[PDB]
C-alpha cells in the first residue's frame, strides 16, 4: 500500500482534467478505468485502497470523483443488476451491497432510482429482516456468524442511506419507510454489538432529519423493552441495556415512574440472606449484582425529572454496601458517580444540610477523589466560601457535634 | 513476583486473588506483544501463574476461568496479525493449553475449534524456519494438544494430518507426542473410516 501511495504521488506530479478523462492519448484514463473495476471486489482491503487512489487522483487534477467516475459507471452496475441477490456467497453480497452503497453517494442523481435499484433495495430489506437460522442456518461456529454479522451491517447502511433520498417509498406509499424503521428498531435489539452501533447511527440520523415521528410507530418500536420491565424475577441486563439506549435515542419521549419501579425491583431482587450468603467471596461476577448495577446505570440517563431521587438511591447504595461490609469499592459505585456528576448544586447542597453526620461527608469525599469527578471539584472550588460559612455557623452553634 | 505466587497457591485465598488478577489481566492483554522485553516477560509469567492457580484447584477455579477463556483465544488470535512481536501470543496459548489437559467444563464453552485449527494450519504452512524451525514446533504443538473431547475431534481429523508427518520428524518430544496421537486414532476407529483420511499423507507416514 505504501508503495502504491508513493507511485501515485510521484506519476500525478502535474496532472490535469483533460489527461484524466477519455477523448472526446490521456495517460491516466487507463489507470481510472482499471482502479473503478476494484471497487466491488470481495475483498474489503482491496475497496478501500482503490477508494483511496481514486481520490488522491481526482484531488491532484482538482476534479470530482463523479466526474472520472461517470464514464465507466456500467462497467460496476451492469454486472450486479444481472443476478438476484439473494443466491450469491456472503461475500460477494457485501462486495457488491458496499459498491452500490459508494456508487450512490458521489451525487444525488448517480444512481437513478430506476426498477433494479428498488429491486436490490427490497431484497436488502429482506435479508436484513431474516433470522440467523434461516440465512443457511447459525451452527454457532465462527466464520458463519461473522459473515451474517457483516452482511446485516451492510443491509442497514445502504437502506439508511436510502432514507435520504425523499424519494425512496414517498411515490409508493406502501409501507415501506415504517418498515425500514421496525427493521432499524428489531436490530437495535439485537446481541452484536457493530449491529448495535449502525442501527443507533442510523435510527438517530432518521429521528434528527425526520423531525417528528407518527404515534403509532413509534408505539409499536417502544412496546418490546417495556414489556419485559413488568417483572423483577424475569429482569435482565440486555432489557436494561435495551433502555438505556432508548432513553439517550429518545430523549423527551419517556415518563416518570419507571425509576420508582426499577427501585422497587432493586428492593426485591436485594434479599437479606441472599446479600448475607454473597458476603465471604468475590460477588462482582454474580448476576444478582449486575442487573443491579444495570438498573443503578440508567438513572443517569432519565430526563431532569430523575433529581428528586439522589437521597433515596444514596440511601439504598449505602444501605447495601453496609449489608455486604464493603467500603472504597463496590460495583454500584461507578454508575452512582455518573448520576451524581449531573447534579452538583443539588447533591452539594444536600450533603452541607447533612454536615454533622459522619456518613455523608464520608461518601462525598470518596466521590471527590475519583479521576472522573470534575464538575463536583469546579463547584466545590467555586463555592468553598458556602462550605465554609455553613461550617463556621455549625462551629458557633456550641454543640458537641 | 512470589507474593502473587505464594497467594495463588494457598488454598484460603487462590479463589479472589485469581478472579482479581484475571480481571486487572485483561485490561492488559494488549500488551503482550509490545517489543520490549521487560515488559512482556512479566505480564507472560502473571498469565502463567494464574493458569497454574487454576490447575491446582480444579473444582473452585475453574468457574473463574470460565467467563475469560473464550475471550482470551479469541483476542491473542485476531491481535497477533497486528502486533510488533507476534509469536508471545501463541506463547500465551500455549501456556493455556497446557494447564486444562484431562477433564474440565470449558471444552463446552470451546466451539471455535475449525477456525483455530485452520489458523494453526495456515500459520504452519508459510513460515520460514526461523530461529531454527521453533516455529514450526510452536505450531504442531499448538495443533496436537487442543483441548477438546475425542469425539468432538473425530471431525476436523484432517486437520491434524500434516502437523502429525511433521511431528514424526523432529525432537523427543514432538515424536513421542506423534506416537500417542497415531496410537490413540488407530485405536479408536475403523479402517474404512480411518484410511481415507490418511490417504492423502499416507506414504510420508510410513516412511517416517
Amino acid at each position: 500500500q505504501v508503495t502504491l501511495e508513493q507511485l501515485l504521488a510521484r506519476i500525478t506530479r502535474n496532472a490535469k482534467k483533460q489527461d484524466c478523462l477519455p477523448p472526446p492519448p490521456p495517460r491516466l484514463a487507463q489507470l481510472v478505468m482499471m482502479l473503478n473495476s476494484e471497487l466491488a471486489h470481495m475483498n474489503r482491503h482491496v475497496r478501500a485502497t482503490a477508494r483511496r487512489s481514486i481520490e488522491a487522483i481526482a484531488a491532484a487534477a482538482q476534479a470530482e470523483v463523479w466526474e472520472l467516475l461517470e464514464p465507466h459507471k456500467k462497467h460496476i452496475l451492469g454486472p450486479i443488476y444481472a443476478k438476484p441477490l439473494r443466491a450469491l456467497p456472503f461475500a460477494i453480497q457485501i462486495g457488491y451491497i458496499d459498491a452500490v452503497t459508494y456508487y450512490m453517494s458521489l451525487k444525488r442523481d448517480f444512481v437513478p432510482f430506476d426498477e433494479n435499484l428498488n429491486r436490490l433495495l427490497m431484497e436488502s430489506l429482506a435479508l436484513a429482516d431474516a433470522s440467523d437460522e434461516s440465512l443457511a442456518g447459525k451452527t454457532l461456529e465462527f466464520r458463519t456468524h461473522d459473515f451474517i454479522v457483516n452482511l446485516r451491517v451492510s443491509c442497514i447502511k445502504i437502506l439508511s442511506r436510502a432514507m435520504s433520498f425523499e424519494e425512496f417509498g414517498s411515490g409508493s406509499n406502501n409501507p415501506t419507510r415504517p418498515k425500514v424503521v421496525s427493521v432499524f428498531f428489531k436490530c437495535l435489539y439485537s446481541d452484536s454489538q457493530p449491529t448495535i452501533d449502525a442501527a443507533n447511527d442510523a435510527l438517530k440520523a432518521v429521528l434528527q432529519h425526520t423531525t417528528k415521528l407518527p404515534k403509532d410507530l413509534l408505539q409499536s418500536g417502544l412496546r418490546p423493552v417495556l414489556a419485559s420491565l413488568q417483572d423483577a424475577k424475569r429482569l435482565t441486563v440486555h432489557s436494561l441495556d435495551n433502555l438505556g439506549r432508548l432513553l439517550r435515542l429518545l430523549t423527551t419521549y419517556f415518563k416518570v415512574e419507571i425509576g420508582t419501579r426499577l427501585l422497587e425491583h432493586v428492593k426485591q431482587i436485594a434479599d437479606p440472606n441472599f446479600l448475607q450468603q454473597l458476603s465471604f467471596t468475590f460477588f462482582e461476577q454474580n448476576n444478582a449484582m449486575k442487573v443491579i448495577a444495570a438498573v443503578f446505570n440508567i438513572f443517569h440517563l432519565l430526563p431532569d425529572a430523575a433529581r428528586q431521587f439522589k437521597e433515596r438511591v444514596i440511601d439504598n447504595v449505602l444501605d447495601l454496601e453496609q449489608k455486604l461490609r464493603r467500603t472504597h469499592h463496590s460495583p454500584f459505585r461507578l454508575p452512582l458517580y455518573k448520576y451524581l456528576n449531573k447534579y452538583p448544586s443539588d447533591i452539594w447542597a444536600f450533603t452541607l444540610q447533612k454536615l454533622e453526620d459522619l456518613r455523608y461527608g464520608r461518601f462525598l469525599a470518596q466521590v471527590l477523589r475519583h479521576p472522573d469527578s470534575q464538575v463536583l471539584r469546579d463547584y466545590g472550588a467555586a463555592n468553598v466560601e458556602f462550605i465554609i460559612k455553613t461550617c463556621n455557623t455549625v462551629v458557633v452553634s456550641g454543640k458537641e457535634t | 513476583l512470589h507474593i502473587p505466587q505464594f497467594f495463588l497457591a494457598s488454598e484460603a485465598t487462590s479463589p479472589s486473588f485469581c478472579g482479581i488478577l484475571l480481571r486487572f489481566l485483561m485490561e492488559r492483554i494488549e500488551d503482550v506483544g509490545s517489543a520490549d522485553i521487560k515488559k512482556s516477560s512479566i505480564l507472560l509469567r502473571l498469565f502463567k501463574l494464574a493458569f497454574m492457580a487454576v490447575t491446582l484447584f480444579a473444582n473452585q477455579n475453574e468457574q473463574v476461568l470460565l467467563p475469560h477463556v473464550v475471550d482470551i483465544v479469541t483476542k491473542s488470535i485476531e491481535l497477533s496479525t497486528k502486533a510488533e512481536e507476534p509469536m508471545n501470543y501463541f506463547l500465551l496459548l500455549r501456556s493455556l493449553f497446557r494447564s486444562i489437559g484431562g477433564g474440565k467444563f470449558e471444552h463446552l464453552y470451546k466451539q471455535i475449534l475449525p477456525l483455530l485449527e485452520m489458523l494453526l494450519d495456515v500459520l504452519n504452512n508459510l513460515l520460514m524456519a526461523a530461529r531454527k524451525p521453533a516455529e514450526r514446533d510452536l505450531y504442531v504443538e499448538l495443533c496436537l494438544t487442543v483441548p477438546a473431547r475425542l469425539s468432538n475431534l473425530l471431525p476436523h481429523l484432517s486437520f491434524l494430518m500434516r502437523p502429525l508427518v511433521v511431528a514424526l520428524r523432529a525432537g523427543t518430544e514432538l515424536v513421542g507426542q506423534g506416537l500417542r496421537t497415531l496410537e490413540l486414532c488407530v485405536d479408536n476407529l475403523t479402517a474404512d473410516y480411518l484410511d481415507p483420511i490418511m490417504a492423502p499423507v499416507i506414504d510420508e507416514l510410513m516412511t517416517a
